[PDB]
């Protein structure tokens, strides 16, 4: 048939490697929503085997790319760690080539770009994984960035990658109109109260699940902190109980 | 690899026309001051932003520039169609001419048809601007050719969307004339009636820089 | 049927095979066995191939690798593509050594080594590597960490770990006792009580821990350690 | 609910009763007619003609080929059902399991036909017989239609006996099989 | 059993197996029977040639890599005097770049990468060949590999066409151990060859090639007018 | 335990019987039909109707086909069940040998139905000559009915030896493929 | 829709449908075995009426 090579276009004019490595990714049950507000932006992690005696502190979803620049990469368990790598070793090329600090935006366009090379040339196999790149830039103006095996810099005000997007823009649109519509002009750069809130909310919502303290580990972007400082777990239980 | 047919054509290169023929319509027109270039930018949802998702892009001062396939091509070509508008203005002195940038991008295309182990570019562009001897437009077509277009369309339905054209503009169109065809031209073919700032609009404007038309003022013509 | 031929494939699930089949590759042949214990890493082997040859000598056949002074590992499956990661996995310990002085640790040489396993299931021309691989170490602060990185990366930290052709058998056994408990001296008795019940007496295996306050480094068991071994219980 | 646990209790019922009868059933009826047609005979011991006598004698052999012939089609047939209920889910790729049991499908409804096609070629038997008879009563000279009558006995007495030898073989093919791709057959995807 | 997992070096089957790697391992019992003894000082090798047609001259089986370490190959050819050259001047490059010997495990680690990096590639195939290592540097070693990267630190081996009746010979002596007897281990390695050849044929008059390794002995080649007067007339 | 030592006693009568087969059984019945059919016989000395004179001589002739036809299907039958037990367990590759086991059972299955086939045939012969038989006796002057019967005779007779060379064909093209094949048959895999 | 590629799902459809045509291709032929019956059984009783001393 046309599906077993990459390089070629099937009669219908659709590629089908692609297609295939998206379903890889909503293959490994793994669920990482992330919010953009004011000033502030954050990433939830699942915490779960790609897929007893493990460490449970070890095995997550949430790596950082650069000291302000934040990322989860979900899909297969080998593909995420080597994108980590190629993008590691992406940003820190830039700042030495350039002396200022990358952007966010410029970043994405360039795992975009070193992505699509590989689907022209059926040397490689596309790596079946997604990441949400989170960070700020100069203007004090967070950003959000999902990129899935195909070429995609799409950016978004708040998204979630895994095997839920088929139906969980609903859910995530609910949730974001009730801020908007709700906004609050007294911000005092309390977003990381706010914000926060609302994403965990977001991933409670999307997946039914009653406890989720130690399987849930999120990170803040937002101003003043400007380290993606992974939270504790003693601030994830505490705003764990903020629903009632 | 591409390789030719009994009945003496390329299947590859078949498939990949049909990948334009099934995307985002463009639609591109040259006027007697300029040259204008539209899209069909639909929003999946409220998620995305429209600082970033982008159907227009800009090469040098006065080239614009659509696409009708592929979304992750966009990236590609475009970072190639950049630096040879960066090497011309580097050997030579003034900008890249449309036609000596046309020449170069559809050598790119073409070699990445005959050459074994790639695939063809899924995608049409529609390279125009202002060039010192007046105006182009022209459109990359997958097979590597090119043609100096006066008026046309290049996404989903470019067949109806032809037609409506060749009964809607004459060789003397004012810019804010060819603007209310253009728009008129893409609701005709559009499905549903939600054509509300989901259209990024180009646009020469008469030996002027490109000038990418904002939110607040494409309502300005999509009321008349 | 079709789709699983090359490794640069994918199938119309979403999974990706020659990469999988790899998994029933490394549960056949002998298996390994580290786990953590309150004083140090203890590592095992038990080879589960006397039948065929029974020619060869005692301790003739290790496989205890190690990168350096304190950091050990073994192998799961084809004996020829795990060597070729050990030279990988030495030859990244001196690069390391050169450029920072500094013995690596653990937490950047199962990275290192995740991106050289995993990386050869991208190229068509060349085949995925066919070894599960044990690394660990016990450091003095901080208690024993056991990275077991499997193929196609996947650089997890166990506590306690078996694989090989009875890696479900051990879990239901290495839980009877938490091991944060009595010592890596009396933890080979409850090793070897293990491997009789799941196979006679047979000295083909061949284990070394990595602490008894033995300037933590590698060593292996001892001809006199090994002696005192409850046949019975 | 009520009818899922009677129906779980089904699933349950099959896979006992699939091992019993691997373990228990068809061993016990190898023995039992490997006695009836034992392997070492010399040739020609076992399909002969000394025993040969409607015919009563082959009436009295045709229900026994019944019993033995109802008793295979039961066993096999829930052995079969039991391999269906064990196929995993249709995948592209990794199904060699999968063409284990397809494997055993086959040689299970291979076998099944043959004892199922028994009952309706015994009726041929006789209704070939009932029309040569009328014609001897009809034209008493013609010794070939009787000579007909005699070799007929012969060849279903011969075709009886060649038919418990398969029965014999067609157990022990199954059996070996089945024995051998033990494990591919139980878990087939592991 | 839809065998296509049979014709490149990368496809694994469904079971685990590599099969174009199988076939190769499969590919030394075609060849000539071998046998080698380690005493407590002393390793002999007893190799059997193969004499093709009548006019031929037999084929050279036991080879020489160094005064200590000696080799003796049974498989195809075309894949031995390439691991034989692959290894002498990994060999004699090691008396030039130091000056003591090279230590024969760590010789053989460069031996097996030479297979290893060999079957990885698509474009390149493995050895087809089985290398029988018979060394003595500070203790009497005899190592062998595979095609597969693999080593086993023997202690009596055996390679060719009827290998299963020699091993069983070689499985109930494990009185070579113990008393060296030189003037007898030879008469052990040679019963080796004799409880194995030919389906009860003599083919011993000087056409099985001999080799003995030790203490104070280099790779001395068993002369042909030394084998025949008691070591090839014992029973 | 009663169940499990009839079994493996089975296994090894018939391996016995197998070897006991191709050592002594099948040899010994290829001088016996070669003494019958002598492959070293001028042309037209062996398929002819020369010694020809119910038909008294072709019912003799056909008891000795019966007792042929019953010999080969049981020692075939045994031979061939031997070889099925000797198929290793289903893998995925590296099965050439079972191609060659699989191939021996397609051509000893071949054999045994053919032979098998001669039972039918021989009724077929006494139905359709008695049946001509009531022409001859209704319209006794048309003479190409009694050409018929002279004709009929004389097809049988060359079909019975043909039956024979058929034996003699089969029984050494059988004998000497599994020789050729010998090392495959009984270690396919090692 | 029928496409080329990726309908692998279209196979487990098809396996259904074409188990669930030979399930009911079965069931269909019981009335036309049942007819058999009686017509075969009668065929033989009026034999049976004719010649009503040969047992068989």
């Amino acid at each position: 048939m046309y599906d077993r090579h990459l390089t070629i276009f099937s009669p219908d004019g659709n590629l089908y490697q692609i297609e295939y490595a998206i379903k890889a990714v909503k293959n490994t049950n793994i669920t990482s929503v992330g919010v953009k507000g004011e000033n502030c932006a954050v990433i939830i992690s699942q915490k779960k085997m790609a897929t007893k005696l493990l460490d449970y502190n070890n095995i997550t979803n949430i790596y950082n790319i650069t000291d302000e620049i934040g990322c989860s990469m979900v899909g297969m368990p080998g593909d995420c760690l080597s994108m980590v790598y190629k993008a590691r070793s992406e940003a820190s090329e830039f700042l030495y080539s350039n002396g200022y600090n990358v952007n966010a935006e410029t970043l994405c366009r360039n795992i975009c770009d070193k992505i699509q090379v590989y689907t022209q040339h059926a040397y490689m196999r596309l790596h079946a994984c997604s990441g949400m790149i989170i960070g700020i830039d100069e203007n004090n103006k967070p950003e959000l960035f999902k990129f899935d095996p195909s070429g995609f810099c799409a950016g978004y005000r708040a998204c979630v990658i895994g095997n839920k997007e088929q139906e969980s823009i609903s859910v995530l649109e609910r949730l974001l109109e009730k801020r908007k519509k709700k906004i609050q002009q007294e911000t005092i750069d309390e977003d990381i109260r706010n914000t926060t809130i609302l994403a965990i909310e977001a991933l409670q919502t999307i997946l039914a699940f009653d406890l989720k303290a130690s399987e849930i580990e999120v990170a803040i972007v937002s101003t003043k902190n400007r380290n993606f400082t992974q939270i504790s777990e003693k601030e994830i239980d505490n705003y764990l109980t903020y629903i009632a | 690899l591409t390789t030719f047919s009994p009945t003496g054509k390329l299947v590859q290169i078949e498939y990949a026309l049909n990948r334009v023929s099934s995307s985002s319509p463009a639609l591109g027109i040259r006027a007697k001051n300029g040259v204008i270039i539209a899209t069909e930018k639909k929003s999946p949802n409220e998620l995305i932003e429209e600082n970033s998702i982008f159907k227009i892009q800009q090469i040098s001062e006065h080239i614009g520039i659509v696409y009708a396939g592929m979304p992750g091509d966009f990236r590609v070509l475009l970072k190639r169609a950049r630096k040879e508008a960066i090497r011309y203005s580097l050997q030579y002195g003034s900008e890249i001419l449309v036609k000596e940038l046309v020449k170069i991008i559809a050598s790119i295309v073409q070699e990445f048809t005959q050459t074994g182990g790639v695939r063809p570019f899924g995608l049409s562009l529609l390279i125009c601007g202002v060039d010192v001897y007046g105006y182009h437009l022209y459109q990359i077509d997958p097979s590597g050719c090119y043609f100096n277009w006066m008026a046309t369309c290049v996404g989903k339905d470019y067949q109806n969307n032809m037609s409506f054209l060749e009964k809607r503009y004459n060789k003397d169109i004012e810019i804010e004339d060819a603007i209310h065809t253009a728009i008129l031209t893409l609701k005709e073919s559009y499905e549903g009636v939600l054509n509300e700032k989901n259209i990024e609009i180009g646009v020469a404007y008469d030996n002027k820089p490109f000038k990418i038309l904002t939110q607040n003022e494409i309502k300005d013509y999509l009321i008349e | 049927a079709g789709y699983d031929l090359s490794v640069s494939t994918f199938s119309p699930d979403g999974r990706l095979y020659q990469v999988e089949y790899i998994y029933k590759s490394i549960n056949n042949n002998n298996t390994a066995l580290c786990l953590e214990c309150k004083d140090g890493i203890i590592c095992c082997c038990i080879n589960s191939n006397m039948d065929k040859n029974k020619m060869i000598k005692k301790n003739s056949y290790n496989r205890i690798y190690h990168v350096n002074n304190n950091i050990i590992i073994t192998y799961s499956g084809f004996d020829g593509d795990a060597r070729n990661i050990i030279d990988r996995a030495r030859s990244e310990a001196n690069t390391y050594y050169y450029n920072f002085h500094t013995n690596i640790p653990l937490h950047i040489l199962v990275n290192r080594i995740s991106l050289y396993i995993h990386a050869y299931t991208l190229y068509w021309h060349m085949r995925p590597f066919a070894a599960s691989i044990i690394i660990s170490s016990f450091n003095e602060k901080d208690k024993g960490d056991i990275y077991c990185i499997e193929p196609n990366g996947a650089c997890y930290k166990y506590s306690g770990i078996v694989i090989g052709k009875n890696k479900e058998m051990f879990k239901t056994e290495i839980e009877k006792k938490d091991y944060k408990d009595i010592n890596v001296r009396d933890a080979i008795e409850d090793i070897y009580k293990f491997i009789l019940t799941s196979n006679n007496l047979q000295n083909l295996v061949n284990f070394s821990w990595i602490c008894k306050e033995s300037s933590y480094e590698f060593q292996n068991i001892h001809e006199e350690i090994l002696t005192p071994a409850l046949n019975k219980a | 609910q009520k009818i899922k646990e009677e129906y779980n209790k089904f699933k349950y019922d099959i896979t006992k009763q699939a091992i019993e009868s691997l373990r228990e059933r068809i061993p016990k009826r190898i023995i039992f007619f490997n006695n009836l047609v034992n392997v070492n005979s010399e040739p020609g011991s076992i399909l002969n003609v000394n025993d040969l006598d409607s015919h009563k004698q082959i009436y009295l052999e045709l229900e026994k080929i019944k019993t033995y012939a109802s008793e295979l089609i039961e066993i096999i047939g829930n052995i079969k059902l039991w391999i269906q209920l064990n196929v995993p889910r249709i995948e592209d790729g990794n199904n060699f399991g999968v063409g284990i049991q397809e494997e055993a499908i086959q040689e299970l409804a291979r076998v099944e036909e043959s004892a199922f096609n028994l009952y309706d070629a015994i009726v041929k038997y006789y209704m070939e017989r009932a029309k040569i008879s009328t014609k001897v009563l009809k034209y008493p000279n013609v010794s070939d239609y009787q000579e007909a009558v005699r070799e007929l006995d012969e060849k279903e007495w011969i075709h009886i006996k060649i038919t418990i030898v398969d029965m014999r073989n067609n157990y022990i093919m199954l059996y070996d099989l089945l024995y051998k791709n033990w494990e591919k057959v139980v878990k087939p995807k592991n | 059993y839809r065998n296509l997992y049979d014709t490149d070096n990368i496809i694994y089957s469904p079971e685990g197996r590599l099969y174009q790697v199988e076939y190769a391992s499969e590919a030394i019992k075609q060849g000539t029977c071998a046998v080698a003894i380690k005493s407590k000082d002393y390793v002999v090798v007893s190799g059997l040639k193969k004499c093709i047609s009548k006019l031929s001259f037999p084929q050279e089986k036991i080879f020489k890599i160094d005064d200590y370490i000696g080799i003796s190959m049974s498989g195809i050819t075309s894949d031995a005097k390439v691991l034989t050259k692959f290894m002498q001047n990994e060999c004699l490059s090691h008396k030039f770049l130091y000056n003591e010997n090279i230590n024969i495990e760590s010789l053989v680690r460069s031996v097996a990468d030479k297979y290893q990096k060999n079957t990885q590639k698509s474009s390149k195939r493995a050895f087809g060949v089985g290398l029988m290592i018979a060394a003595y540097h500070n203790e009497p070693c005899i190592f062998e590999t595979r095609p597969n990267g693999s080593y086993f630190e023997y202690d009596a081996l055996s390679f060719g066409a009827r290998s299963h009746a020699s091993k069983t010979y070689l499985e109930k002596n494990l009185h070579l151990f113990e008393e060296c007897s030189l003037e007898e281990l030879i008469l052990h390695c040679l019963k080796a060859l004799k409880c194995s050849l030919s389906s009860e044929s003599e083919l011993t008059i000087s056409n099985t090639a001999l080799a003995v390794v030790g203490k104070n002995h280099p790779w001395q080649e068993i002369s042909s007018l030394q084998l025949e007067e008691y070591l090839s007339k014992v029973k």
